């Protein structure tokens, strides 16, 4: 019951040893991240075990993806049955029409959340990865130290619990 | 009809042409700088050249600690600290290496000038010949050494402490996350720069005052190649120095690069120093006032004024936070020593002498609180003492740094004191410093690594221990150790009998 | 001074006595193998494995790692510094490839170097030795320097190729290997080079420019399709094994082997040049000691894994039909190239065998360790429809 | 024991500091260049030079000797360990000489063990690209087992023949150039059997003996004449530079040169073989730089010798006329060969040129050195004559 | 299409094919016996592969000079007598392995089987590096070193002394001048098997012993080499044990190069290892006594009786000749300091007391006349004394072995002081030995070597230094010294003013 095995990790793996259908498994897999991953996870109480859960439940998806597609779909589509490159420029689209760095930054976050292979494929998803990072550190990286600690706190929502300085 | 050949320099003069533009020839990474592609690298070199001057250097490497290093017993001749010590100076330095390859790969692929992919190239291949180096030096004091656990198995073991952690920021994370430029000053510009470059030749110093021949004499041809990667260095400015962009984003990711490096080396280095030698070789005090300085800060960055580059906002925060950080650091590094993957030493008579002699105060303050650990007998295993008690019951928490990984101890530094807690969806955050809380409230997705407490919140440890093979060959005796000589060495067991469960120290704010 | 000012632990008489005596009086464990913990691939384990083997520090939710927990700093937006999400193969642990040749950093310059070396005595005798007098003229000024010299960018795209599997790999074993193949790439476009700028220095009125060469490259219609396909390979995949399974499993065991084994390999003795082969022997030796590597990582490995061999094997499949195209497309092109041959160098039938060589061992080498179905006549057939 | 039961000056603290107490503040001498005596051929001494010059301890009665007296022990009968009786030529100094190449051992070994590490490399690659299938079946169980495996017996004798040298050499700078010479001899010699040896393993039925060979060369015609020149040269010859300059200077310049380059060189790409051509690149390079050292000692030093010039000269134009015809006839009887070849392989016109071009060479690098006159025509003409 | 190479042992299988039959294919030496053509070789090499792995070799040796041992300063930090003494061993055993390269290359020519004449080939490249090597040892020295003086030009100065002479005879003269089975004798059977292996070993101790790391890292690489040449020493007791004419030749020459050997360095070995080192090893007597008894006269000769092999005849006089030789000699040497390149030191109070220990009696007669030469003022330049006087004084005249070259002093002498005058044809000649004169009596003209005193006749000491180039780059200072101290370093001048002119001691005689 330890780091590398553990209740929660055995669990999960006879968990997804059940996931007969490539539907199933994939929304599963994007309930995960939306539940586990990412600042904005819906919870952290699978803090520890979450990235190594999260990368067998790819696992299933992938296996089966790959059974489930015809090349020129695997290549192309969604695990979702979407088009790739649709969604990618569709969400290129939204990133470059960001008003701020607070908007670009859920939209990248979302995309990673949403698509990250095997749901996406991967060649599409590293594109995405290199326009929609490039503009998000544009937005972010301006102005940089301007806004103050006090107020940069407040921007992000955070609730401060202790502060100290001599 | 007479004998005429062709030299790399000859072959050199139309690799620039090597590369054709077309529909996507462009860089797969994200990054806010554009690189020009007419850009030229410094050295003249091709592949086969590369090689040969690398191979020149490898032979008087081998040939000296396979030969005459050997027969001098050279891998035993060491002080014990400083055998303790090379375990983490070369596998941390090994995974700064090993990362330094993928991070030039990714410049590689960013620089559209074919020149200065092929210098990026030439990088490329140096850094994992530096992995293996590094790889080299554990594997000779493994084999011919006097304590090879560590040395044998760091590569799984380092992953038990926590001085682990910030070593994969810095030096692996810093590296190759975030944008390519961002990366380049975090191991060119800063990094290899402003420290591991005049820390190669510092390591060399204390390991010939502690007995060491074996680290000189592979270090010392790691900075050959390196004094390549510097000219280099430059060549990541002056590709962007153009470019609007440059102008208004430099600046910052060189800040934070620089912020980055140095909150982690500037107390680990001076640490590793002064804490893992016998023989001292100068204070680590003016040591990085020199390469923070008159070298780096100062003299080195000057130059690249003419390009826009400001000296690092966080400069003067940087030097009022370190006269102790080293030192604090170790109380926290001996304390959770069972953590480690060497064997620690507290300071002796002439040592106590030296510090208190460089560092004014540092008795009344360090000094006495070792010898109080001595007296309670933290190095003998029949006490039931490790001093991470002495924290718990003197109500001094320790906390890591969620962005540095740098543990810290507020209610008992000397150094900085500073701490800011904040809770965001459910998650606590605890910081040491403005700069991190910064990075972190920016880009609070770029860190989310967790910590020992958290990883190890209710574990006990002898089980994190056991579970993470942090023991030697009899399956019984700890690799780390609170002493350095051969006799009462700690097991498993007296550990397991201390009864220490880890806690997550911020959940007291509850 | 002749006695220097620096003290050393190891040979001044006060540090080094006290070193001694702090010394315990033997080892504290006697288990001097560093890496014991690593599964050998062979008998005993290697210094190759050795000093390699887990340099990455990869967490167990990566196939094979062994440390834990999340990277320390990550890219914005929260892309990992590697992570499982940039390739479509899958395994049980990455860490398991091993180089046949068991190359580290310190063997491959070694070897190399000896080459570099090598090459120079070679050249230097070559040109004493005056046997350039023997070497047909248009083939020197026109296969040579335009075809063959074209070719190195032809090399260079596939070195470049190979840029993000530097940054990508998820461990140090594929890391090492990938790098390997394409510095050696890089290497011989850089020896083809090396014999243009050798023309040039024995033979009064060769031009070294590889002006004439790159236009041959970037507008001709001999290697337009390759052109093509390499400018793929290299910009338009994201995924770090679909380009070094692509470009070594495909395109080069194809096109690359034509070109470079049964045309200008072949055919250069014919036209009394050797001085071309020399190099050539080189990038052969390169294309075979790469490929052993190759075999490795997607057969041995992932093609054999035993729980994603089925898996791997559809997407390498799907991989050889995606690029085989591209590849054939690139061959056809490069046809065109035998009618600019003078009268009688070889004739249609070699051109045939030649071709059946070349698919006929990448069947035998590549093809069947996937199950990919080739069928030998057609692709030869298509091949040689676009045939001069 | 860990630590050891030996103990070290330079480690041992109590034996160095006895050492370190006995040191002088500076060195005795500033001069600490070894050999700083030797009049340096280039700008600087060189390490190749302050290693071998006067390693001979000659007394000055042998030309250049800085020992003074007679021999210790000399032979039954009174010859001296080593004399001026040993060969015809004379000079001023028999300490000039200088291998432009500037060999010693370490760097020798250095070169041949790259070339052999390489040729491993190679023939690994060879063999794994099947290259082998567009090899002529004829040219290689014929020319290449028979012919070119018979040659090896010429190398082989040429090598034999410098054991004299070895032994009778009057100074250290000619006795390694001379060793180097024989020893490459031998190498080549033994790579040629290296390449039947190979050919066994990937050709089924080739059988690697020499029988086959070696009955070739002790019995055939076309090496008839060759085998009756180096069974002189090797055995008939008492005077170590008579040999030495007879054999590379006349004989290995025009036959050698002819069967290596002329003919197997030559021809073997034309029957698809490139895997000769790869060791007569070696023998080739090894010539060239054999050359060099052959100039220098027999023109630059001795055949210019301030004092000796016009002696020398007459001597060399001596022994060049004497083994001149010898080397006519093998060259004649090699003729033969052609006859061998299938038809339409080369043509008489083809041969003639290529036989201008050996002794063309061999007049400018040699015969007018020392004013040897020549006549291509001639030398042509008679060899031809062999031509069945 | 799998791959494949071919190894050395696969090509040498058709080396003894190689050699081909015709009516001259024979030895162009004189020689009593007859190699069989059938003769095989230990190793199968071949050029490529020997060269190999003698690249290897070289990697490591030169590496570990070049490297560790210079970043060490191991060329420094040894002890003066020892730095003195490897100008010596390492010049005179470098013509040693240049003599039998000659050699090597004359037995290659007699031997008839390709087999036997490659075994050989290999040993005359193997005396080709080693001269090489052991020019490097002195070479390093002279770059490196506290006195590169004679080290820097030994080749020439080495002329100007006594001790040179019978170096010539048995590792240069006695290995190329007469019968190749003769010569094979003086070189391989005893000259390696006896002396040079395990005198190698024995220099590496003494070397390690006295701070020298620099020639046990070339010398244990030469020993490597010399482990062949062994192998390949019975290779020609065994091509001609058949041979009816070696049944009774064989031991003739084997007793002579025995007693050639031995007699020069039994003497002369022990001299440069006790008198010519601060730190002492093992008495030679009994590193003598080992090596011709326990090592070669016995557990290596005898196993070649089957071949008509018996014991050396002069084995017992040699013996009683191991124990007080080397001290005869060193009297001698010492006498006659300004003849050498190196300088020599007196015995100091530490060592009289070993000697003594080891070597009974010892003091009563050597020690007693050191302490006089001492109080003479022989250290001194200004005392106007050189030990020579002394022997002049006391009537001690001293004698060159016209055969060995030796120097005796028979009426000192605690060896074989057997002294043997001999007028023959208008000269005078004179022997130690009834061995060596049975040499000259039978072969007169194989010994013609005129000794110092022949040739210094009437001649004035500094006039012969001068000449002959015996000084420092100053022009002024001696390279030789009677003592090993930095300052009062005798001149030109200083010997000069003795005014000493040698004088052919046998003219004494009507
Ligand atoms: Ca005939
Ligand atoms: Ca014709
Ligand atoms: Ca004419
Ligand atoms: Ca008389
Ligand atoms: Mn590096
Ligand atoms: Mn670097
Ligand atoms: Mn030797
Ligand atoms: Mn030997």
């Amino acid at each position: 019951l330890g780091i590398h095995s553990n209740d929660t990790r055995d669990a999960w793996v006879n968990k997804i040893a059940q996931l007969n259908t490539l539907e199933k498994a994939a929304e599963m897999l994007k309930q995960f991240r939306m539940d586990h991953t990412t600042p904005f996870r819906n919870s952290y109480e699978l803090d520890n075990d979450y990235l190594w859960i999260e990368a067998k439940l790819e696992e299933k998806v992938a296996v089966l993806k790959a059974r489930a597609f015809n090349e020129v779909d695997f290549r192309h589509k969604t695990a979702f049955g979407e088009d790739a490159k649709s969604v990618l420029d569709g969400t290129v689209a939204k990133m470059n029409a960001a008003k701020d760095k607070w908007e670009a930054e859920k939209i990248h976050i979302g995309f990673r959340q949403a698509y990250k292979p095997p749901i996406m494929p991967v060649n599409y998803f590293l594109d995405g990865e290199r326009q929609l990072g490039t503009r998000l550190m544009e937005l972010r990286n301006l102005n940089y130290y301007d806004t103050p600690l006090e107020e940069l706190r407040k921007q992000r929502g955070v609730r401060v619990v202790h502060l100290q300085s001599p | 009809r007479a004998p005429t050949s062709v030299n790399a320099q000859e072959v050199h003069r139309w690799l620039q042409s090597f590369n054709w533009d077309f529909k996507n020839n462009r860089t797969k990474y994200a990054t806010k700088y554009k690189m020009a592609n007419e850009t030229k690298e410094q050295f003249k070199l091709i592949a086969k050249e590369y090689a040969r001057m690398e191979a020149v250097k490898d032979e008087r490497q081998f040939g000296s600690l396979q030969d005459a290093l050997t027969r001098l017993n050279a891998g035993v001749r060491v002080h014990p600290k400083w055998n303790e010590t090379m375990k983490v100076v070369s596998n941390f330095l090994e995974v700064g290496e090993y990362n330094a390859i993928a991070a030039t790969g990714m410049l590689w692929d960013s620089a559209q000038a074919a020149e200065q992919k092929n210098g990026y190239l030439a990088q490329v291949l140096d850094e994992i010949r530096h992995t293996h180096q590094c790889a080299y030096v554990n594997y000779y004091f493994a084999k011919n050494g006097q304590d090879p656990a560590g040395h044998n198995d760091a590569r799984r073991t380092r992953t038990i402490g926590p001085l682990w952690k910030g070593m994969k920021r810095v030096f692996s994370d810093g590296f190759i996350s975030g944008d390519a430029v961002e990366c380049s000053l975090n191991l060119q510009l800063v990094g290899e720069a402003c420290f591991t470059n005049p820390l190669i030749v510092a390591v060399t110093e204390w390991a010939a005052a502690n007995g060491d021949e074996i680290t000189p004499t592979v270090f010392l041809s790691i900075e050959t190649d390196e004094l390549r990667h510097m000219a280099n260095g430059y060549q990541t400015v002056v590709s962007i120095a153009n470019d609007p962009a440059s102008a208004k984003y430099l600046n910052t990711d060189l800040n934070n690069a620089f912020w980055t490096q140095q909150k982690y080396f500037t107390p680990v280095l001076g640490m590793l120093f002064e804490y893992g030698s016998k023989f001292k070789v100068e204070p680590w005090v003016k040591t990085w006032d020199r390469w923070v300085y008159e070298d780096w800060g100062g003299i080195w960055i000057g130059r690249l004024g003419k390009y826009g580059v400001e000296s690092p906002r966080s400069l003067k925060d940087a030097k009022q936070d370190a006269y102790w950080a080293h030192h604090d650091l170790y109380l926290l590094a001996y304390a959770l020593w069972p953590t480690g993957f060497f064997r620690l030493a507290l300071p002796d008579q002439e040592e106590m002498e030296w510090f208190e002699a460089n560092y004014p105060g540092w008795y009344d303050h360090y000094g006495k609180i070792y010898e109080e650990w001595r007296a309670r007998g933290c190095e003998d295993p029949s006490s039931g003492f490790i001093p991470l008690m002495w924290f718990i019951e003197n109500n001094h928490p320790i906390y890591i740094d969620r962005v540095s990984q740098v543990p810290f101890c507020p209610s008992l530094a000397k150094g900085a004191s500073t701490l800011r807690v904040h809770e965001y969806n459910g998650e606590m955050h605890t910081f040491s410093d403005q700069w991190g809380e910064r990075m972190w409230l920016a880009e609070p997705e770029r860190y989310e690594c967790q910590n020992i407490f958290e990883q190890y919140e209710g574990r006990e440890l002898s089980e994190v221990i056991a579970e993470l093979h942090g023991l030697r060959s009899d399956g019984k005796t700890l690799i780390a150790q609170p002493h350095v000589r051969g006799d009462k060495l700690w097991t498993l067991d007296d550990i397991k009998r201390l009864n220490c469960v880890f806690k997550n120290p911020v959940k007291a704010f509850n | 001074s002749m006695l220097g000012e620096r003290r050393r632990g190891l040979t001044d008489p006060e540090m080094a006595e006290v070193i001694l005596k702090a010394l315990p009086e033997a080892p504290l464990d006697g288990n001097n193998k560093m890496g014991y913990f690593v599964t050998p691939r062979w008998k005993r384990l290697t210094e190759y494995e050795a000093l390699t083997v887990y340099a990455q520090p990869n967490a167990d939710w990566i196939a094979g790692g062994l440390d834990w927990g999340d990277w320390t700093q990550k890219f914005h937006g929260g892309r990992p510094s590697w992570g499982n999400e940039t390739t479509e193969l899958r395994t049980v642990d990455w860490f398991k490839h091993r180089d046949p040749l068991r190359r580290w950093h310190a063997p491959y310059v070694k070897d190399k170097a000896e080459e570099w070396r090598y090459t120079d005595r070679f050249l230097q005798g070559y040109s004493a030795d005056g046997q350039i007098r023997a070497m047909n003229p248009t083939w020197r000024d026109e296969f040579i320097n335009r075809y063959w010299g074209a070719f190195l960018f032809n090399e260079y795209g596939l070195f470049n190729a190979h840029s993000q599997g530097a940054r990508e790999a998820l461990s140090d074993v594929t890391r090492v290997s990938l790098a390997f193949w394409g510095f050696d790439k890089i290497d011989i476009a850089q020896m083809i080079q090396l014999e243009r700028g050798f023309l040039a220095k024995i033979v009064p009125g060769f031009d070294e420019s590889t002006a004439v060469p790159k236009a041959e490259w970037t507008n001709g219609e001999v290697y337009k399709s390759a052109r093509l396909a390499v400018e793929g390979l290299w910009q338009e995949v994201f995924d770090w094994n679909e380009s070094a399974f692509s470009v070594h499993a495909v395109y080069d065991a194809l096109f690359g082997q034509f070109v470079r084994r049964e045309f200008f390999q072949r055919l250069a003795p014919r036209f009394g040049d050797n001085l071309t082969p020399f190099f050539i022997n080189q990038a052969q030796t390169y294309f075979q000691i790469a490929k052993q590597g190759v075999q490795d990582l997607y057969y041995n490995c992932l093609g054999d894994d035993p729980e994603f061999s089925d898996y791997n094997r559809t997407v390498m499949r799907n991989w050889t039909g995606k690029w085989l195209e591209p590849t054939i497309a690139a061959l056809r092109d490069f046809m065109g190239l035998f009618a600019k041959l003078p009268a009688g160098t070889t004739d249609k039938e070699e051109i045939t065998a030649s071709l059946y060589r070349v698919v006929d061992d990448w069947i035998e080498d590549y093809a069947s360790r996937i199950d990919f179905k080739a069928d030998r006549d057609q692709i030869v057939k298509a091949v040689l429809a676009g045939l001069k």
